[PDB]
């Protein structure tokens, strides 16, 4: 069976363009802390140069029908299209949102996307919808498809902005198919996984593999 | 062509607002539709250029 | 069973909706009734 | 002719605009539509105009 996204799952939100005549991917990033705006993190050039894939991972806390988001704004589910996902930055814990400051020259009608503290109000939330008519409304997002997300808040796709030379992330009226690619889905207990942060110790000797402090003379 | 357009968007217009007031069902899926397809716009207001 | 989902999704939603009020109105009530006895009849059909 | 379509799809938006005892009941799609219209619309552009 293919499988399904659900809450609580770490995925990243990754996007295809072309370059030069090359397909490049790229994963939805922001480092939260100085700077809440998102950027986008290559991933192709993965066997020459690692991604820095620390901070393009998020956590799909809480799915929601459009009605039931509507009741929680006033007052492991498996994702369906149509359904408002509340994303939160693995790293910084805060969550996915369309900022109202924009940045972008080239588009006019155009916000920024970035990080956002809290998960209060609508601006947080996003709504999937297929990419494609082979999927529909109401069916379960299988891992690998591609979604557009627009912005609860905003009514705004999130966009792939190409117009200037560099490759920019931002909330426009242009739509842009993404990748949710699956990171991880559940850990058993006491069992390691990539991706996780550890020290190796020397057997139990209490000696741990390290650099040198810092203002070393080995330059680290 | 504005000609066009405009005839449109009269009758829009003559959708959305009723009696002095809004039409709140009307305007918000009007004003969601010409968000969806932002070519009503006009080449002015499009985002791009 | 693709009509039995599209009643239940619409069910589901019109809950969402009267799930904040305290009291569904004569016209929920009817809305209710309707929609049940759809349903009542498409769970027939699939039951036989 | 453009001027025309302008200033119509302008008065569609304004009347698509949502009521002010909404906007004080505060209610979110009211809010939100409002927003989208600031956005469309810079103010700047209608003084100039």
């Amino acid at each position: 069976e293919v499988q399904f996204l659900r809450t609580d799952d770490e995925v990243v939100l990754q996007c295809s363009a072309t370059v030069l005549k090359e397909q490049l991917k790229l994963c939805l990033a922001a480092e939260g802390f100085g700077n809440r705006l998102c950027f986008l993190e290559p991933t192709s050039n993965a066997q020459n140069v690692p991604p820095d894939l620390a901070i393009c991972c998020f956590i799909l806390e809480q799915s929601l029908s459009v009605r039931a988001l509507q009741e929680m704004l006033a007052n492991h589910r498996t994702l369906l299209y149509g359904h408002a996902i509340l994303l939160r930055h693995a790293h910084s814990r805060m969550y996915l949102s369309c900022l109202t400051t924009s940045r972008s020259m080239t588009d006019k009608l155009a916000f920024d996307v970035g990080l956002q503290e809290d998960a209060t109000g609508e601006a947080c939330w996003w709504t999937m919808h297929p990419a494609s008519k082979q999927r529909s409304e109401g069916e379960k997002v299988r891992v690998g498809d591609d979604l557009i997300l627009v912005s609860v808040s905003s009514e705004r796709y999130l966009h792939l902005s190409t117009a200037s030379g560099e490759l920019q992330v931002d909330a426009s009226f242009m739509q842009t198919l993404w990748n949710m690619n699956p990171i991880c889905s559940g850990c058993e207990e006491g069992f390691v996984t990539g991706g996780h942060v550890l020290r190796l110790f020397h057997g139990h000797m209490d000696e741990c593999l390290t650099i040198s402090p810092s203002d070393s003379d080995d330059q680290r | 062509n504005p000609c066009g357009g405009e005839r449109y968007l009269d009758f829009l217009r003559f959708a959305v607002f009723v009696n002095g007031e809004s039409v709140e069902e009307n305007a918000n899926v009007v004003v969601r539709l010409l968000i969806r397809k932002p070519e009503c716009f006009g080449p002015a207001l499009r985002g791009e250029g | 069973v693709d009509y039995l989902l599209r009643l239940q999704e619409s069910i589901s939603d019109f809950y969402w909706y009267y799930s904040g009020k305290d009291v569904i109105e004569e016209q929920g009530k009817r809305n209710f009734s309707k929609a049940m006895s759809v349903a009542k009849q498409v769970f027939n059909s699939l039951t036989e | 002719a453009i001027m025309s379509f302008y200033a119509a799809l302008i008065d569609l938006l304004g009347r698509c605009a949502p009521e002010t005892h909404l906007i004080q009941a505060g209610k979110g799609e009211a809010l939100r539509i409002r927003a989208i219209l600031r956005s469309l619309v810079p103010l700047d552009d209608l003084v100039g105009i």
